[PDB]
């Protein structure tokens, strides 16, 4: 029925704001960004610090894992991405190409691809081997929150300002459908689930809405937070109850039941809003981190 | 920018 989720490590040393964290596929690692221009490895388990990755210069808005927990994708208003051999803490590839800061980023379930939102208002799909952008999407006519694959790669989903979610065919750049409810308000996150059946989307009016994007129709509504400012990740989470989870500009975490879409849970202890969360791949655990009055990321464990 | 209002 409930999580307990209790925290267990408080991480810290990004300078100033974080923006991103992500579980690496393989369980083994957490990625965070910053406004301070840094990506930092974390341990998964026992959030032991591991490593600092830097070259962008300025803020990095986002970071994204390759399906082999190798590479990194980061965004940057450097209007930039950069392609991470994690290991090495090499920049393989410097994605130039985007006209305004780059804001989301994600590999394809396959990393040899990588698509981008970014202020410019484009959705842009990169090669990984070669850095090279392969499209540009005129998607939005605001910019674009959150880009994200699908199971096999075959599809990408857009979210902007403009208060639209877009799905596009990868291989020939075409919307294929435009998704947007009764209100217009801008739409600040966009995933698909696991299965690949649904979007899970955010919207600036304090709701996360559960999507299936074949029928065009909002199945289900999350709503009890705060979130009228910032773009704030959603997550399903799988690993033992079926939740959805979303930090909060009242500097709470919030676990949802998904099918019933009651408040399971809400985690506290961050100083200010918490902008990013993480689900572990295998464990229940749970990535938290917040802006610029704390700094810190969280991990807590039910 | 995602850590700007």
């Amino acid at each position: 029925v409930k999580p307990n989720y209790a925290l267990k490590f408080t991480l810290a040393g990004h300078t100033k704001a974080v923006s991103s964290v992500k579980f690496s596929p393989n369980g083994e690692w957490l990625a965070s960004s910053s406004a301070d221009k840094l990506i930092k490895i974390w341990g998964a388990y026992d959030g032991k610090f591991e490593k600092t990755i830097s070259g962008h210069k300025l803020g990095i808005s986002d970071v994204a894992w390759s399906s082999d927990s190798n590479l990194l994708v980061s965004a940057s208003d450097d209007k930039t991405l950069k392609i991470w051999d994690v290991s090495s803490g090499k920049c393989l590839k410097t994605l130039k190409g985007h006209s305004n800061y780059v804001f989301c980023c994600n590999f394809n379930p396959q990393s040899n691809l990588i698509v981008s939102g970014s202020f410019d208002e484009s959705v842009r799909i990169w090669d990984v081997k070669t850095g090279k952008c392969l499209k540009t999407l005129p998607a939005h006519s605001d910019p674009v929150s959150a880009v994200h694959f699908n199971r096999d790669g075959s599809l990408i989903v857009s979210s902007s300002y403009d208060g639209l979610c877009r799905i596009w065919d990868t291989a020939s750049g075409q919307c294929l459908k435009t998704l947007i409810d009764d209100d217009n308000p801008p739409v600040s996150f966009v995933k698909f689930s696991p299965n690949g059946k649904y979007i899970l989307a955010a919207t600036l009016d304090n709701t996360l809405k559960l999507w299936d994007y074949s029928k065009g129709k909002c199945l289900k509504t999350y709503t009890g937070h705060k979130n009228e400012k910032y773009c704030i990740f959603a997550n399903f989470s799988v690993t033992g109850g079926k939740w959805i989870v979303s930090g909060s500009e009242d500097n709470l975490v919030y676990i949802w039941n998904l099918q019933t879409k009651e408040i399971v849970q809400k985690l506290q202890g961050h100083t200010d809003v918490v902008i990013s969360t993480a689900c572990h791949p295998t464990e229940n655990i749970i990535a938290s981190a917040a802006l610029e009055n704390d700094k810190t990321i969280k991990l807590w464990k039910s | 920018m995602r850590t700007e209002p």
